[PDB]
RNA sequence: UCGGAGUACAAAAAACCCUCCGAGUGAUUUUAAUCUAGACAAACCAGUCAAAAUAACCAUAACAUCACUUAUUGAUCCAAAAUUUUGAUCAACGGAACAAGUUACCCUAGGGAUAACAGCGCAAUCCUGUUCUAGAGUUCCUAUCGACAAUAGGGUUUACGACCUCGAUGUUGGAUCAGGACACCCAAAUGGUGCAACCGCUAUUAAAGGUUCGUUUGUUCAACGAUUAAAGUCCUACGUGAUCUGAG
RNA sequence: GCCUAACGAGCCUGGUGAUAGCUGGUUGUCCGAGAAAGAAUUUUAGUUCAACCUUAAAAAUACCCCAAAAACCCUAAAUUCCAAUGUAUUUUUAAGAGAUAGUCUAAAAAGGUACAGCUUUUUAGAAACGGAUACAACCUUGACUAGAGAGUAAAAUCUUAAUACUACCAUAGUAGGCCUAAAAGCAGCCAUCAAUUGAGAAAGCGUUAAAGCUCAACAAAUUCACCAACAUAAUCCCAAAAACUAAU
RNA sequence: GAUUACCCCUUCUACCUUUUGCAUAAUGGUUUAACCAGAAAAAAUCUAACAAAGAGAACUUUAGCUAGAUACCCCGAAACCAG
């Protein structure tokens, strides 16, 4: 068994995980020519494109999400700053002084 | 009657020792969870069987990638005793366009970028 | 968590609402397939014989 | 036996729109048996003590003090016993108008 | 049949041959209209609210009020009035226009969905032990008991439940043959006695073997006669009717 | 009672294929989805609606849902309504049938015996071809096919069987004062001083009353010392056995 | 399941029906052969004709009319009446 150990040593828990024992092909022809691709192999490596293609667009988002509440922050900085400089001189208080 | 359970906010507050503990950063958040549903959702209620089957982990022992933001967060506190949850690690940054069929995600969580190259 | 409340608020919007457009048009898509006359006259070639 | 009658449905005596619910004019916004919410703006009493919306809006509930009428003598005589302090508090719920009143519109140039 | 409070603690709903209050209307005048948005509730039938607009009164209200106000009520059809309305402890209260008792002379279709016997669950009841000593025992709790209380166990009685059987599990008692348990009646080995001896009273250990014959009663029991070393308590479909009896 | 072997009223024929909410049966393969009950009802052995569900079709929001909001004497688990977010589900339209006689487990309750494999409500779960030896409901488990591949899950002998406390001498005012036949530390009531380096007008046995035997007191050494242990059933006990070779 | 090998080894509580639940000690059957049990087109769905009209007569029509295909069992009483 020893899944306890291959997962503190990197690898899967199941010797079928990613492994190269399950990766590379297992047979060629004699002439030299490479085999056909295997299905299981052609699925694994679309789930693993799949995968891969979520955590990018998760990052992204993420990244957009927060650059976006920035600047929702920084224009109302602009815009609180805006009202003051479109206000008026006071003369109420201030001519008599 | 038994019904839906109110998580105490104590309950989320990481002691000091706890960031060493399960190595993690005690200053900036990990940004993605690989979650990985390890128990059945069988003799559990159907509010945690909705919330399982939203969360794209209706098959076993099957990581999947979700955000590290409160909304998520708030469904993932409420099955959390239905599955295992990690930082996603990044040692060689995003996946780019042109190696994103060369790609494979590791037991221990780190998504490498060149998987088996040549 | 990475982001909080009010980081959160609407960073993802305009993918859900796409989302839920495709399933609609998908859902819309539905009605009976096209008749053509190769499937109706393809039946005369059961009596196909050697002359 | 000896007890006898004890059987009768509920009367559904409870709140039908909530906070920020967008109600039109007529929607029962609550009913009850007993004065538990009390009306506000825009919210008429019915007989049987329901609340009812008079214009289309969003329902709010807001905690006000309450002056009750001089002819009430219940209540005066209970505001005439409160101490200097004291000020009675009640929940209105009330309707805030969605709507304008009306548009100005050109019908002709004459 | 209808309503209120608890069950049902905080939106709604929510049952019991569950615990308590009530209703089958009175008093008084302000005698309380038409039409219509939008809503509550709801299987359906029914029940509830209601803005604006209309005719009469202040030219500023009309929701009839009070009795916990919530319940004070009944569908079609059909009968009667003067055409507008009315009529039911139809209270079995969603109501058949008008109908009882008995059957052991009974019949049929089913039910272990549902009782009587047995089994099964529980131990209210019953039976065993220990803990606690106030009291009896002349004095002295524990030689013999031991109230008020505690705790553990067995499944003999009555009851409780209705889980297996109603396309059948045939009943009391007795005859024959008995298997088993020990919570031992005798026989055997002992401890304490308020054990001098004989008789006795308790407790410990032990289940290979025994545990009578008769009058009355169908009797299990029970009373009585004569004895015995003793005439034990129970379980076994209250053992045993494809072995027997039919007294009940 | 008897009326041609069955008479609470003969037999035959016809109505007649009487009628059954009741029982029994209901005949090829494969695939998709798939339901445990709210209201009426001479109704609870049944039907008709609602809520679920199936088959097609239109659409657009559907569940999860942070604030904020939902009563007045006290009140828990938590509910209702809602953005965002994660998913793709939901609502209407047209055809519809089955079901409406339920079990346990966890939780809040009620009745009962704070009894049931008991009965009635509310929330959740289950009804494995693995485990709990056997097993409905308990636990593990998003249920296809072939392989003489692999990794995991729940799960496989549970806790104590315990309670010893030993020498050393105890004299005095005085039989303290009252009651009493007697009350000398001791049926009883009140005082509770004092001699000795050290001993209570005495904390338990004992005498009718005395005597006498101990405790505390000094003198001698001084391991440790507060509560805790509790019978049994009936055909024949019930895997066998094992206290140390490295086990997240 | 296997196996060189019939058993010996390991694993599986007959089948329908009725039930909350049956290996149940709840019902049915010794077996074979032959017979023995879903039937209707109002509204609807699909296909097609023609279409403000459809139908070979009588009707229906604010996209409708005409035609076709999709649907609803068997056995059993005690009884009642007439001759
Ligand atoms: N009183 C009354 N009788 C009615 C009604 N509808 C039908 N009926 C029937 O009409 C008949 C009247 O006869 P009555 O009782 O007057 O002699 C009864 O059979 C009664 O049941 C009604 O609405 N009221
Ligand atoms: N009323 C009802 N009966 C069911 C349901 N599921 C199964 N049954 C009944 O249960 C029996 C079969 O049990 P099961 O095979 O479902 O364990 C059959 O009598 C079947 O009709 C249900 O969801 N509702
Ligand atoms: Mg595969
Ligand atoms: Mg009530
Ligand atoms: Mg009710
Ligand atoms: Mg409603
Ligand atoms: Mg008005
Ligand atoms: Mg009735
Ligand atoms: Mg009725
Ligand atoms: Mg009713
Ligand atoms: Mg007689
Ligand atoms: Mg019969
Ligand atoms: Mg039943
Ligand atoms: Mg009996
Ligand atoms: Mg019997
Ligand atoms: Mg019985
Ligand atoms: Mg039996
Ligand atoms: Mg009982
Ligand atoms: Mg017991
Ligand atoms: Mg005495
Ligand atoms: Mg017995
Ligand atoms: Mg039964
Ligand atoms: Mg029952
Ligand atoms: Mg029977
Ligand atoms: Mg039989
Ligand atoms: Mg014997
Ligand atoms: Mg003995
Ligand atoms: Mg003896
Ligand atoms: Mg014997
Ligand atoms: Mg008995
Ligand atoms: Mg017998
Ligand atoms: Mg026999
Ligand atoms: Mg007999
Ligand atoms: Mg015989
Ligand atoms: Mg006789
Ligand atoms: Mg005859
Ligand atoms: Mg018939
Ligand atoms: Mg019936
Ligand atoms: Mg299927
Ligand atoms: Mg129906
Ligand atoms: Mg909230
Ligand atoms: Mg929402
Ligand atoms: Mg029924
Ligand atoms: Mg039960
Ligand atoms: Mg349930
Ligand atoms: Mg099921
Ligand atoms: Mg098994
Ligand atoms: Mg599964
Ligand atoms: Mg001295
Ligand atoms: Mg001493
Ligand atoms: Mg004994
Ligand atoms: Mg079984
Ligand atoms: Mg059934
Ligand atoms: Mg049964
Ligand atoms: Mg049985
Ligand atoms: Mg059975
Ligand atoms: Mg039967
Ligand atoms: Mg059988
Ligand atoms: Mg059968
Ligand atoms: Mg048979
Ligand atoms: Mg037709
Ligand atoms: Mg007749």
């Amino acid at each position: 068994a020893g899944s306890q150990w291959r997962l503190q040593q990197g690898f899967a828990a199941n010797p079928s995980g990613y492994g190269p024992l399950t990766e590379l092909p297992d047979w060629s022809y004699a002439d030299g020519r490479p085999a056909p691709p295997m299905k299981g192999q052609l699925r694994r490596k679309a789930q693993r494109e799949k995968f891969a293609r979520r955590v990018v667009l998760l990052s992204q988002e993420m990244d957009a999400g927060l650059q976006a509440w920035q600047l929702r922050q920084q224009e109302k900085l602009q815009e609180e700053e805006g009202k003051q400089k479109n206000a008026l001189k006071s003369k109420g208080a201030l001519l008599q002084n | 009657k038994f019904t839906r359970s109110r998580i105490p906010d104590k309950v989320f507050q990481p002691s000091p020792e706890d960031h060493e503990k399960y190595g993690g950063d005690p200053q900036y958040p990990h940004k993605l969870h690989i979650v990985t549903r390890i128990k059945s959702t069988k003799r559990r209620p159907y509010w945690e069987k909705d919330i399982i089957k939203m969360l794209g982990l209706e098959k076993a022992h099957t990581p999947q990638v979700h955000k590290n933001i409160p909304s998520v967060n708030a469904k993932l506190k409420v099955v959390k005793h239905l599955i295992r949850i990690k930082p996603l690690k990044l040692p060689q940054g995003l996946p780019t366009e042109e190696d994103m069929a060369n790609t494979c995600l590791k037991s221990n969580g780190e998504l490498v970028v060149r998987w088996l190259l040549n | 968590p990475f982001l909080t409340a009010e980081q959160e608020r609407g960073h993802a919007a305009v993918r859900r609402a796409a989302a839920f457009q495709a399933l609609k048009a998908a859902q819309a898509a539905r009605f009976p397939a096209h008749r053509r006359l190769e499937e109706q006259l393809g039946h005369l070639l059961v009596t196909r014989k050697w002359s | 036996s000896k007890n006898l009658g004890g059987k009768s449905p509920g009367k559904r005596f409870g709140i039908k729109k909530m906070e920020g619910h967008y109600v039109h004019a007529g929607n029962i916004l609550a009913t009850q048996r007993h004065f538990r919410w009390h009306p506000g703006a825009h919210v008429g009493l019915g007989k049987n003590k329901c609340l009812y919306a008079l214009e289309e809006g969003v329902v709010r509930y807001t905690k006000e003090v309450y002056v009750p009428n001089p002819s009430n003598s219940e209540a005066v005589d209970l505001v005439t016993r409160l101490p200097q302090g004291a000020v009675l508090y009640k929940t209105f719920v009330h309707v805030v108008p969605a709507k304008p009143e009306g548009t100005f519109k050109l019908v002709a140039m004459l």
